């Protein structure tokens, strides 16, 4: 009770006071530190100037011609012009980071608002001689910072389990950070390749530290408290018993109680369902894998035929799933996923700029390297190609209808391979455990030390 | 300050760099050096404004175009050395006592925009480039100690850099609006320096291993709103300029935050105030200070040359004098105080040199 | 073979005692690691406790570079061997368990694993 005109006048008088108060605080805070900064100089510069006193550096002395004049009538000087003998430069290259696998890229304050409130607050108190007529005045003077309500509570103003504050919670709340933030596909947390969050179905098959670990372990173990105990640590085949009673990109499909028919994303997108899909195991659209015995580099093998590498979890027989030891293995069709690239050498091109040379021979159709870079939306590639055209240059390469791989900022050494309409290498995009990747393959045999080329034009027909 | 001479080199090309030799003995004459076109030129300063031409070099290649230089010495010989470089992305170390080009370094994949030697180790050369990277060389053992850049380095041309007084940290600036802190007193870096001194090629078949430091110890795009083209430390505070016609004085972190505790994810900057001036909104115009860091001088796109006195407190009341002269109308690209602050050389877009004297 | 080759990461020329510019046998190039442990720390949304395990797991999965579902079991056994000390010392045993259980709900490891590992860890904690 003082009248709205009055209160809003106070808001202004007070805010304008605090602000001006804090203005001076900092005014000095700065003055303070410019000084305590100066001493720092003095004390250090002296250290340098000492070191320099110790030293005894020879004076520079006087020596095709060069002259120098003087727009102040001083005598023209003339002197011998020495030539520094030529040095060779190398071609232009901008900074890049090394990749071995694609990498995905996407496309009045609170602190004072409170002081003013408590300022106002003390006057409403000092009246008698957290009010509501106050939040209204502040809303009048800063109608943008919100209304009375929105300020009425702005003012008023994810556990851990190894630490002391481990609440007792749901099981789906102890495993939350893990469930959402983990890639069933690369087995990494917050992976660098897969932005879409895993559907719910992709992860289903005392003190809190104890109650939680309980409500969690029962989800996995259920009623075998013999084990629920062994794990929970300090409880018993009993006590737990007692606590008891109280070309389109691929993305996995998750349509429960729906068959993979004409409404399924994978079938619409013209892709095979993969292991990562949450559909039946009977699914008619899953890719079987091959039962080859070895090789897998011909139309004989269904995987190669369908332009897929073998899958280490379906092609159990060709050698693709064993021997995580060598990159030479029975199955010649998993060079990308295991990453068995050939040694490459970088030297100035024989045509232009930088080029790339293979170090050891290579048969027709043999794999040479993956072409790696950042995965970006078709729109990012737009935006970026505007900046790129300046250079009459481009290291964009279509991956599929949804993604482009751009080797400008990051990639691997096969990006130094130059364009030609008469290449000795070619690019084939393959599906590889649910990822489209670009494999660079030789087009004819190739010998020690040859320069590598492929025809950038097809990698540019995303028509 | 009074203007007391003005020189013109015969080539009529912009002079981007000028640097007094701050290693001269007490008693030896004040020598400074100039780069522009494809030339490096030394000058001895004498009394009554006389400036005496000492030496001058020209690059065999006609399309070289030197933007910067820096003075160091050879510990074991007491000879000055002048490093220079420019658009061909090549460093030369010139030995003026002998008139040779004694070393050179190919490596940067584009133009070098600045060069700075280590405050306390004559042999560590930092080079800033249009390839988006810094690079720290060890010029005794001829080894590339470190490339500062990568996934969290500069997204665009790096225009400038500076060691702090003691040689512990570097800050860099460039066309992406960013300034960056790179420590070189981490165990990794000091270890790479030591290791670099040990490298003996004649005793191994393996190329020295260069540190790829992909991550700055601190970053910000919040001081200026445009390419940043000069930066130098003032103590543990930082001075930096863009084209918005003001040198800004700021520190990383919050006001009381200590430069050595600032964490690589700190997202606060604190602006301590700025120096105002006008008509300097073309890019690539650099400032400087004394060895004692009491004087700050900046030149103009139209021949003006400002000099502030850093001794005061606030930037606002910063003592500023504006040196001017009827004949100096060229843009000033860079300035340089003799070590004893007695002299002030400025160089211009038109080959001109202007010498100012104190008292 | 008769030509002048340069290291792809510095552009310095190759002295003859090479060939070999595989300064990118970097299965897990250093920056990708630093990048990942930085990105995890950026969540205001995750205990320092579930972070340090996510960080360590990722570094682990990156170093060896598993690629198949049928490697996960051996990978957990490997995780605890190589990173077991730290999990203990840094007080990250329970979180590590919520990891092991999550990896089950995702259908990667077996139940005989999800404790055959918890065993080997305490069997290691006491070793100190
Ligand atoms: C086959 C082959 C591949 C590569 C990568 C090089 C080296 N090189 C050529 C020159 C070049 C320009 Cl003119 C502009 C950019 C550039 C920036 C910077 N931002 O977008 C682009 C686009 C970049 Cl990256 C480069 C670059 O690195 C080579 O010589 N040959
Ligand atoms: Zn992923
Ligand atoms: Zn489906
Ligand atoms: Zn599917
Ligand atoms: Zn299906
Ligand atoms: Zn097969
Ligand atoms: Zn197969
Ligand atoms: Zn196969």
């Amino acid at each position: 009770e003082k009248g709205p005109i009055c209160w809003r006048k106070r808001v202004k008088s007070e805010y304008m006071r605090l602000r001006q108060l804090k203005r001076f605080r900092r005014a000095d805070e700065v003055k303070s530190m410019f000084n305590s900064n100066r001493q720092k100089i003095q004390e250090r510069t002296e250290i340098l100037n000492q070191e320099w006193k110790q030293r005894r550096i020879q004076p520079v002395h006087i020596m095709r011609e060069c002259s120098v004049t003087s727009d102040l009538d001083f005598p023209k000087q003339v002197i011998p012009l020495k030539t520094l003998n030529a040095v060779a430069s190398v071609p232009i290259m901008y900074s890049w980071s090394p990749l071995q696998q694609n990498f995905m890229v996407e496309d009045i304050n609170d602190e004072i608002f409170v002081e003013l409130v408590n300022a106002l607050g003390q006057l409403d108190r000092r009246d008698e001689k957290p009010s509501d007529k106050i939040f209204e005045a502040i809303s009048s003077m800063f109608p943008d910072k919100g209304t009375a309500e929105e300020l009425k509570e702005k003012y008023k103003e994810t556990p851990n389990i190894d630490g002391p504050n481990a609440k007792s919670v749901q099981r789906e709340q102890s495993l939350h950070s893990f469930h959402t933030l983990f890639c069933r596909r690369c087995f990494k947390y917050d992976c660098f390749l897969h932005p879409f969050h895993a559907t719910p179905n992709t992860y289903k098959r005392w003190s809190g530290a104890e109650a939680s670990m309980f409500r969690v372990l029962i989800g996995t173990y259920y009623d075998n408290f013999c084990a629920i105990a062994r794990l929970i640590g300090t409880k018993t085949c009993r006590q737990v018993y007692e606590f008891r009673v109280k070309v389109y990109n691929y993305q996995p499909c998750d349509h429960p109680r729906q068959p993979c028919d004409n409404s399924c994303p994978c079938v619409i997108a013209q892709n095979f369902c993969e292991k990562f899909c949450q559909c039946s195991s009977e699914c008619q659209n899953r890719f079987p894998g091959c039962r080859c015995k070895a090789q897998c580099n011909t139309k004989q093998c269904p995987c190669y035929l369908a332009v897929r590498e073998c899958d280490p979890d379906l092609c159990l027989t060709c050698g693709a799933a064993d021997h995580w030891d060598s990159k030479n293995v029975s199955c010649k069709n998993c060079s990308i996923q295991r990453g068995s690239k050939k040694h490459l050498l970088l030297a100035p091109s024989d045509v232009a700029g930088w080029g790339i040379f293979i170090k050891d021979p290579v048969q027709k159709n043999e794999f040479i390297s993956e072409y790696c870079g950042e995965i970006i939306s078709q729109d990012e590639a737009d935006r970026r190609g505007k900046v790129y055209d300046k250079y009459m240059c481009s290291f964009l390469f279509n991956l599929n209808n949804d993604f482009v791989v751009d080797a400008t900022r990051k990639g691997n050494k096969i990006r130094f391979a130059n364009h030609s309409v008469n290449p000795n290498c070619y690019a084939k995009v393959m599906m590889v455990n649910g990822d489209h990747r670009i494999g660079i393959f030789a087009k004819r045999a190739i010998q020690t030390g040859e320069e590598l080329f492929f025809d950038y034009r097809y990698s540019q027909a995303d028509a | 300050f009074k203007c007391v001479n003005s020189l013109k080199e015969d080539h009529n090309q912009p002079l981007f760099g000028v640097q007094f030799n701050w290693h001269s003995k007490e008693g030896d004459p004040l020598v400074f050096a100039t780069v522009g076109s494809n030339r490096v030129t030394l000058y001895e300063c004498h009394s009554q404004g006389e400036i005496r031409l000492l030496q001058s070099y020209v690059d065999a290649d006609a399309d070289e175009n030197f933007y910067t230089c820096a003075w160091t010495y050879d510990s074991n010989t007491s000879h000055p050395l002048l490093a220079v470089a420019g658009s061909r992305g090549i460093i030369r170390i010139i030995n003026p006592i002998t008139m040779q080009c004694i070393k050179h370094y190919v490596g940067h994949g584009n133009a070098i925009n600045e060069l700075k030697f280590h405050p306390r180790d004559p042999n560590l050369l930092l080079s800033v480039s249009k390839d988006h990277a810094l690079r720290l060389w060890n010029i005794q053992t001829d080894t590339l100690v470190a490339i500062f850049g990568g996934v969290e380095g500069h997204r665009d041309e790096v225009l400038s850099a500076d060691y702090d007084l003691l040689g512990e940290k570097i800050m860099s600036c460039g066309m992406d609006h960013s300034l960056k802190l790179w420590r070189i007193n981490s165990k990794r870096m000091m270890n790479a320096i030591k290791e670099s001194y040990d490298y003996n090629p004649n005793k191994t078949n393996r190329p020295f291993i260069s540190q790829k430091i992909h991550f700055p110890d601190f970053s910000t795009r919040d001081i200026h709103r445009n390419y940043v083209d000069c930066v130098r430390w003032l103590g543990d505070l930082i001075l930096s300029k863009s084209c918005e016609n003001a040198i800004v004085c700021w520190k990383p972190g919050k006001m009381e935050d200590d430069i050595d505790k600032i964490k690589p994810s700190e997202s606060n900057v604190t602006i301590l105030g700025r120096f105002d001036y006008s008509q300097c909104d073309i890019w690539y115009m650099r400032f400087s200070m004394d060895f004692w860091q009491k004087m700050l001088a900046l030149g103009n796109q139209v021949g003006k040359l400002y000099v502030w006195d850093l001794e005061v407190e606030d930037p606002h009341k910063a003592k500023c004098t504006t040196l001017t002269h009827h004949k100096c109308g060229a843009a000033i690209r860079q300035t340089s105080f003799s070590r004893d602050s007695s002299i002030l050389i400025a160089v211009c877009d038109d080959a001109s040199i202007w010498r100012w004297d104190r008292l | 073979h008769n030509r002048l080759y340069f290291h792809s990461d510095t552009c310095l020329p190759l002295r003859p005692q090479e060939m070999e510019v595989d300064d990118e046998d970097e299965k897990d190039p250093e920056w990708l690691r630093e990048k990942t442990i930085t990105q995890i720390e950026e969540f205001s949304d995750v205990n320092e406790g579930e972070k340090e395990v996510m960080k360590l797991w990722n570094l682990h999965v990156m170093k060896h570079g598993f690629i198949a579902d049928n490697q996960m079991n051996h990978a957990c056994m490997l995780f605890v061997e190589n990173y077991g000390q730290k999990i203990i010392k840094k007080n990250l045993c329970r979180n590590f368990m919520l990891h092991l259980v999550s990896m089950h709900d995702f259908n990667l490891i077996s139940i005989m694993s999800i404790d055959k590992a918890v065993t080997k860890l305490r069997e290691m904690q006491q070793k100190l």
